[PDB]
Order: structure tokens, then sequence, then C-alpha cells
């Protein structure tokens, strides 16, 4: 052990008492009882580091003596080293941020609460539901799986963080009403802030006087990529497109892990890393700002040489004090510090590649379905398949051994069989794809060929509404850490499940053209942060928009909303054009309000009264109303309409005369006519409300049914 | 200051809205076809000597549009839900009308054009099979494109006017006086895409291979520069990258 590992593991295990008190294993307050749990665990297996680590959950007389009994020399530490570590972690607990049965209340909707479960993307969708007490039996089962895993883990934050995340994700950090903070998130942020305070040269006297709290000894480091949809879409195939997306994820991790390495920080110091956007809490030493300047410049110089002006990385950092991690006198200082950091990033994005003074004077990615992750090695190394700005990336396959100081491991919190010396880095990626008759990812052509009726490629781009404002309303680092993680995990964790046809009772009846296949004709280009780009059989993509919107409504408390752009294209349309159209349509969905979907391209009056988008509920109602009367399912019209298909086409012609001029009363004169009663009359509540006639809306259903039946 | 506005009245659609480099190119080519390279050299001399042309901007009837100065992107804060929503649409706006441009130069509140007088229609065609697109620019009624000239009238009458008439033979040409009120300032916006001599204040890169600063970029006393090069053609070729500066008030940031 050295002071850095001790302060990092101490921050992590400070509040491990909470789960053991709540399970009624011992007697006493969470403080005393957490000390007992680790002391007891230390004696079992025989790892004395846990008895050292047990000191964190507890005049300074008794303390100095208890530390002295645990011989500090044994671990290569001083007595005065450990006192700092404890005092540092004590403040770190306060900065990061009562019945013993209260569950975790949802950051999305504090009125609703999570059933107790372990974080598992293959089990069931987290749904904030009715407030239920958690049984003192459930905590006991948690604590015993927890004890069994700490017993086998290497006592390195990269081996501790994962087991704390599995089991303490759906646990209230404090058992108050409307507590939003996951215990895991409070633990990782305390460790983050604690290790930062250490590196800031802060010491016990400083913590005692507040000359750490009331002084700018921290850095908020934000990194946003710029030129992404230029870097990913706007190529020259679906294979290559997934390779670019995967490449941008590795490039990002290479910068983040480089920063953590050089500042002497842990993965816990990563507040978030989603959609090419990362945030890190760090020390404010002259040494660290110099290390960041070197990193910022070497990363940009590499991006410029490798991809020209296409992809830029804007990196900024702001000096920040303990005060600013928390609310002070009704002012959210943390949001106020984030806002000032946001501003520096916007300025840096307007000084693109200004870190090069020389400014004003595709086979490796093709080769890029049996791998478990990548090793972060030297650039000059055998097996390196792709290179990032700082390091080479060797693919780690099931049959083979991993290679490098860091191993990036895909879609697990279990180190697997990697060497003890190698840093475990779990990364989640939404990588669902329809498997070909060959084991390879299907093509635009094969996806389009699998559609009901018309052969078109389905393309949907989705994006959460007003996320920025939601994150701005997070009081503390640990709160922000829960919001960002829960948000990212919906897209990275559960979209695969939603595609597989899970969460049927949660989702319910959605607009649909066919029975949901067991292996859907869907391929994810990207899903992370608060956004997705997905392609597939047009009719399956149409349905997946409604599935994903409802799963997200349930996953939030019905308190956050999506907007979606949908596109149905000839399979030969180049990617760049498909991306730009679904982007224009997503943007439109947001201009016209949010919580709406661009279902299909539509004619309309340009009188500023007629939106192209639909409100999700308005389209879902329209579909329930009209679809069953005209559509039998699985590519088939109703029998009554087999000879009367033209009636559907005549309505779309009637609707065009409403679009020619929605004031002229000819579409009335024109209108079994008991098939569409809501469209015959001249709706008057609409005329007064200054809103469109029901006839305006019907195309959204009819055009989709006609594509299905052709 | 006051400028000559060269109005291109379009006789059908346009491939793109031309920027200062392409406009100077076309004009240098036209002057070579009329007066020989002796006149091209006098043109370059006039421009190196202080004469400038802007990139082309849309107009609609009596409405001249100019590029949004990048100065106001980081200033926009100068309701909660309303402000983030407008700020995203101001941030996306490429053009302001003259009145709202002159206000943006002074960091005073300003509004955006609701509808822009051109639509990008990219038309698809099948090639034997695949689909390709040709960007076309469709002009609303009595709408089109204009650029500004600053410098002596004799250089305008002697080179720019005759060249622009030649280039018209897709468009006809007419010119009017235009006044832009701009604050006195250490800092200026470029109304032309430029090859900078100094690192600029705020900018968007423009890849063409040359690295240009886009229209709307902010510089401090940067005249830009012209480049001559040899491409194996009969004549040496000049690349226009001079700044067309108007004073611009910057926020302290
Ligand atoms: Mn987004
Ligand atoms: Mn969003």
């Amino acid at each position: 052990m050295e002071i850095d590992e001790l302060t990092a593991l101490g921050g992590l295990l400070h509040d491990i008492g909470k789960p053991v008190q709540r399970a009624g294993l011992y007697s006493g307050d969470h403080s005393t009882q957490g000390a007992r749990f680790l002391r007891d665990l230390a004696e079992n297996t025989g790892r004395a580091e846990y008895e050292l680590l047990s000191l964190f959950s507890e005049n300074d007389e008794l303390m100095i003596r208890r530390i002295k009994e645990l011989s500090p020399e044994r671990f290569g530490l001083t007595m005065e080293d450990v006192l700092n570590a404890l005092w540092i972690v004590y403040e770190a607990d306060n900065l990061a941020s009562p019945q013993a049965s209260r569950p975790l209340y949802s950051v999305f909707n504090p009125g609703k609460a999570y059933p107790w479960a372990e974080l598992d993307f293959e089990k069931e969708l987290p749904v904030p539901g009715d407030v239920f007490s958690i049984r003192s039996q459930d905590y006991r089962e948690l604590v015993k799986r927890l004890w069994e895993e700490l017993s086998k883990a290497k006592l390195r934050s990269d081996r501790l963080l994962p087991v704390l995340e599995k089991y303490l994700t759906f646990v209230s950090s404090v058992t108050s009403e409307g507590n939003i903070i996951s215990l895991y998130d409070h633990m990782r942020m305390t460790s983050a802030i604690a290790l930062a305070m250490l590196r800031a040269g802060c010491t016990a006297e400083d913590v005692r006087s507040g000359r750490c709290r009331k002084e700018k000894r921290f850095l908020l480091i934000e990194g946003d990529f710029s030129g992404i949809q230029d870097f990913i879409y706007r190529v020259s195939t679906l294979k290559y497109l997934r390779a670019r997306s995967a490449y941008l994820e590795l490039i990002g991790w290479d910068v983040v892990l480089e920063i953590l390495s050089r500042l002497g920080l842990t993965r816990a110091n990563v507040v978030f890393n989603a959609g090419g956007h990362f945030m890190i809490i760090a020390q404010n030493t002259p040494d660290a700002v110099k290390e960041l300047e070197e990193i910022r410049a070497k990363a940009v110089e590499w991006l410029y040489r490798e991809f020209e002006s296409d992809l830029y990385l804007a990196i900024e950092w702001e000096p920040v004090s303990g005060r600013e991690f928390g609310r002070e006198g009704g002012k959210n200082l943390f949001a106020e510090a984030r806002k000032r950091l946001k501003h520096k990033l916007t300025v840096r994005k307007l000084k693109r590649f200004g870190e090069i003074k020389g400014l004003f004077e595709c086979n490796r990615l093709v080769s890029l379905p049996k791998l478990l992750g990548f090793g972060r090695t030297a650039k000059n190394d055998a097996g390196v398949l792709v290179e990032g700005p700082f390091s080479g990336f060797v693919p780690y396959l099931q049959g083979g051994r991993p290679v490098g100081e860091q191993i990036l491991v895909k879609n697990t919190l279990n180190p697997g069989e990697i060497p003890e010396s190698a840093q475990f880095v779990p990364y989640f990626v939404a990588d669902y794809f329809k498997k070909d008759p060959k084991g390879g990812v299907a093509t635009f052509e094969e996806l389009s060929m699998a559609s009901t009726g018309t052969r078109r490629l389905g393309v949907m781009k989705g994006d959460v509404d007003r996320l920025g404002e939601f994150f701005s309303s997070m009081d503390s680092p640990s709160k922000l850490a829960t919001a960002s993680r829960f948000m990212d995990y919906f897209f990275k964790g559960y979209i695969g499940a939603i595609i597989e046809g899970k969460f049927g009772y949660i989702i319910g009846d959605v607009p649909s053209l066919r029975d949901w296949p067991e292996e859907p004709d869907i391929v994810v280009v990207y899903a992370g942060g608060d956004a997705f780009f997905i392609v597939g059989a047009w009719d399956q993509i149409f349905e997946l928009a409604f599935r994903v919107r409802r799963a997200f409504n349930a996953y939030t408390g019905g308190k956050l909303t999506l907007s979606v752009g949908l596109g149905y294209f000839d399979e030969r349309t180049p990617i760049y054009r498909m991306a730009d159209v679904v982007s224009e349509r997503l943007d439109t969905a947001k201009d016209e309000g949010r919580n709406r979907v661009f279902v299909v391209g539509r004619s309309r009056p340009l009188d500023g009264k007629h939106k192209l988008s639909y409100e999700w509920n308005h389209y879902e109602e329209l579909w329930r109303t009209y679809a069953p009367r005209i559509y039998a399912g699985n590519g088939r019209l109703k029998g009554k309409l087999e000879s009367k298909k033209g009636l559907l086409w005549k309505l779309l012609e009637i609707r065009e005369l409403y679009v020619r001029d929605p004031n002229d009363v000819r579409w009335a004169y024109l209108t079994l006519s008991d098939l569409f009663p809501e469209l015959v009359g001249i709706d008057t509540k609409a005329v007064e409300r200054k809103e469109p006639q029901p006839v305006y809306w019907v195309d959204g259903v009819l055009k989709i049914v006609l594509m299905a039946v052709r | 200051p006051k400028f000559i506005a060269v109005k291109l009245i379009p006789k059908g659609p346009f491939r793109d809205i031309p920027r200062a480099d392409t406009l100077f190119g076309a004009i240098g080519n036209a002057i070579s076809a009329i007066h020989g390279q002796s006149a091209v050299e006098e043109l370059v001399d006039a421009f190196v000597g202080g004469a400038r042309i802007s990139s082309a901007f849309p107009y609609s009837g009596d409405t001249y549009y100019l590029p949004k100065p990048l100065s106001v992107e980081p200033a926009l804060e100068g309701d909660e839900e309303e402000r983030y929503t407008t700020a995203k649409r101001l941030r996306k706006a490429k053009y302001l009308d003259l009145k709202n441009f002159e206000l943006a130069l002074r960091l005073r509140p300003f509004t955006i054009p609701e509808e822009i007088p051109y639509a990008r229609v990219d038309v698809p065609r099948v090639v034997l099979s695949s689909i390709y697109f040709w960007e076309e620019i469709r002009f609303r009624e009595k709408s089109g494109v204009y650029f500004l000239y600053s410098g002596p009238r004799e250089v305008f009458d002697g080179y720019i006017a005759p060249a622009m008439r030649f280039l018209g033979d897709l468009f006809e040409v007419e010119f009017h006086e235009m006044k832009i009120d701009a604050p006195g300032s250490e800092y200026s916006v470029t109304l032309s895409n430029a090859l900078p001599t100094k690192t600029p204040v705020l900018w968007r890169l423009l890849r063409k291979r040359m690295t240009f600063i886009a229209e709307g970029s902010i510089v401090k006393n940067d005249p830009g520069g012209m480049e001559r090069l040899e491409l194996g053609l009969s004549h040496e070729v000049y690349v226009y990258g001079l700044t067309f500066p108007l004073g611009v008030e910057l926020p302290e940031g």
C-alpha cells in the first residue's frame, strides 16, 4: 500500500457500513458496524489491508492509539500519512453530497422508487414504481454476495469499483424520503474527491481549518468531441460505419485513461464518459495543469495529422473549491461552476486546432465478433490493430491472452481471466446487429430486403429533450454521477434488450405492422449518452421508435421525453444523405415542441399552424383509432378493403386539397363512408383553438399502412 | 462604411453561394479573357493595395443578409427554458439581416430571420446501380445573391464591373450603394473567407488543399494574404484570402 491507493480505497469503503447496518449483521450505527465488517473480513482470508481500511468508517486520542496498534510500517506507510488519509476522506464524504428500509428514489422522478435488484442489463428494465420498504433479508443476501466478492478481489480500485457497482447501484446512499443518490455513485465520488485532495497537497491540518474546503484545490476537466457526425457519417457500408463509431469510443478512452495515468488518478475520478463527452475531478497543482496542456496539445496534433479538420477534441478545466461541489445559501454553486466550464468549451470550439501554431502556414478499420475487449499498449507493439493519440489497441479475443497496462473489457463488471497486474476497465456499448446467413453484420441491402411490403432501409435518430437543464438541476457531484450513469445505461445497456423484444408488459401495444421477430432486422450504429442512430427493415425501425419511447417513459418517471427522426430510404441512398435527412427531421421534431416523432415526410400548409412532427401520444391514439379498421397485420389489408384499396388513396388526395388551402370548404363536399366518421364533418373546436383539421393528421397512418401492403 | 453591392439576379438555379476565393478566381479569369494578364496583375496590385471583396450573401427584395459574427456565440447570455431554446437557434443561424447584424456587432439584443430566401434542394439520379445527389440553390421571387466591393471606383469600373458583366453573359448584374454602420474597435469580423497571417480570436475552419477562416470569423488587425502558385496551367494562379473587416465589440472572455 502507498498513501494514494489507501486514500482511494478509503474513499470507496467509507460508507460500506450502510449495507451491513441495514442487513442487521452486527449492532451499532453504520460507522461502528462497517469497521466490524471489514475487520471481520480482514481476519477471514487473512488480508490485513482491510483492517487498515476498516479505520475509515469510524479529541483524536483513541484514534492515534488504534492506528498505532495496526503497525503502519508493515504497509510502507507513516502514522501521520494515515491521519491525513482519514481526515481527507472525512471531508471528501461531506463534499461528495431516516428508516433503514427506505429504497433508492429515482433521480428522474423523486416521487417514485426502484425495487432492490443488482445492476444486470440481461435481467429486467429498472422502472421507478410505487415506494416499497426493502426487507432486512434482501440487504443480508446483498452483504453476503458482497463479502464473497471482496474476499477474491485484488484490493485495487479497478477491482473494487466493479463489485461495488453490481451490488450497491440500486441502494439509497442515505435512507431519507426522496433520496436520489446511488450508494455506488456517492462512494466513487468520495474516492474521486479524496484522491484529488491528496494530490492537491492538502493535509490533515488543512482539512481541519478548511484551507481545502474554502480554496480552489480541485479542477473540473470537461472534454467534448467536435466533428463526430462528419467523422462517422460522410464516408467515401454499415460494417465501416460501426467501425468508425467503435474507433471514436477507443480514441476517447485513450485520452481519458491517459489523463488518469499522468495526474495519478483512478477510474472513480471519471464522473462520466458518454457520447464523446467526459468529465473528471482532479488536483489543481501547477504539475497537473502542465500535464493537461501537454495531453490536450499532443491529442489535438494527432487528430489533425490523422483526420485533418474533421474530428476535433475541445478540452478545458476550471479551478474549483469544496464550497462549489455543494449548494450554498440557496445557490447551486456546482451548476454555476459547470456553466462557467461549459462557456470555456464553447470558446475552445470556436478556436478549433488553435493548439497548432503551424495551422495558418481505412484498412485497419475494415478488419475492426469473437473479442472481449482491447489492450491499451505502446503504439509500437505486435498485434496492435488500431492506434489512438497516446497508445496502440491490441484486440483481446476469447481464445487468447490480454496485452497492456490497461485492458478495456466489453459489457461486463467481471475482470474475467486477465493478469492481476492489468488495470480492469469495463466499458458498455450498444452493439446489437442482425447476424447474416454468414456470422457477419447484415448489409443495408439485406436489412431492406427483410421489410413488410415496400423494400426500404429504416433509419431513426433519437435524442433526449432538455437533458442539459436536467443535469443543471443536480446539486452535487454524486447526484450528477447518478443522473449521467442511469441516463447513459438506458442507451448503452437496455436498447439491445428493447430490440430483442423484452419488457412486453412495460411497453404494451405500440404502432406495429408485423409480429416481432426473434432475431430482428435491426443494426445499432450508435446508442449512448442520450442519443441513438439505428437502421433496419423499415417496418421494424418504425415500431422500435415507439418501443424505445415507452421503455424510456417507464425508465424515467414519465418525467423525461425523447424526440425521434424516422426515415424510409431506397437501400442505395448513401449514408451521408440518410443521416442529414433523419437529422433535419429530429431537429424539426424539437423545433415543433419536444416529446414528438417525425413519423414520415408529409405535405402541409406553410401558414405556421401545421407541424410535420406528431406528439407521441397523438400518433399512438391515431394508430389505435384507424389502423385496426383498415389493416389485418403482417403485410395484409382487411378483407373488406381488398377491392376498396383506392378509398385509402382518395383520402390522401382529399387531404392534399386541405393542404392546397385549409380554409376552402371543398374537402367537406367530397366526403362505406362510416369507415372514417371523424374526417367527414368540419371540426369546430379545432377552428377556434387555431389548430389543424383531423384530415391533416390521417396521412401519418395511411402512408405507413400503404407501404406495408404494396 | 459605405460599399458597392454587386447584386447577382439569377436566371435559374445556382450550384452554390460563392465565397470570396471562388469570386476572385472567376473575376481574375474573366479579366484574363478581356484585357490579358497585365490587367490581372493590376487587379492583384489594387487588392494587395487595400481594395477588398466580400463572399456572396443572399438577398430577398430590399433585405440584404450578412453572416452572423462568431463574436455573439459566447455572449448569448448577455425565462430558463425560453433562453436555452432561442440560444440553440441563434447558435444555428448562419445569416442576420443588415439591421440585426449592426446590433450583433455592438452585442446589443437582436433577432434572427424567420425564413431564409434560398432552399438547398439536392436532386437524386440513378447511375448504372447507385444514387448520387447534385446540390442546387432555388431562389425565392426577387431573391438572389450579392457581394460587397470596397476600394477606388476606377478599379471597380475598370476591372470588377466589366468582369462581372462578362461572367453574366446564369445571372444578370446590377449595383447599388450599401451602408453598414459598424463600431470602432481593435477587433473586426471578416465578410470574406480568409488565409490569416496571425492566429485569429474566434473562427470556423473551412477545408478546400488550403485552410481558410470562414466568413463571420473574428481577427485583430489581420489583413489576410494572397497566394500565387503554379499548377501547370499557362498562367500563374492567384488565391484570394484577404479579410473584409468590419469593427466588432467582443465580450470580456
Ligand atoms: Mn444529444
Ligand atoms: Mn438532448
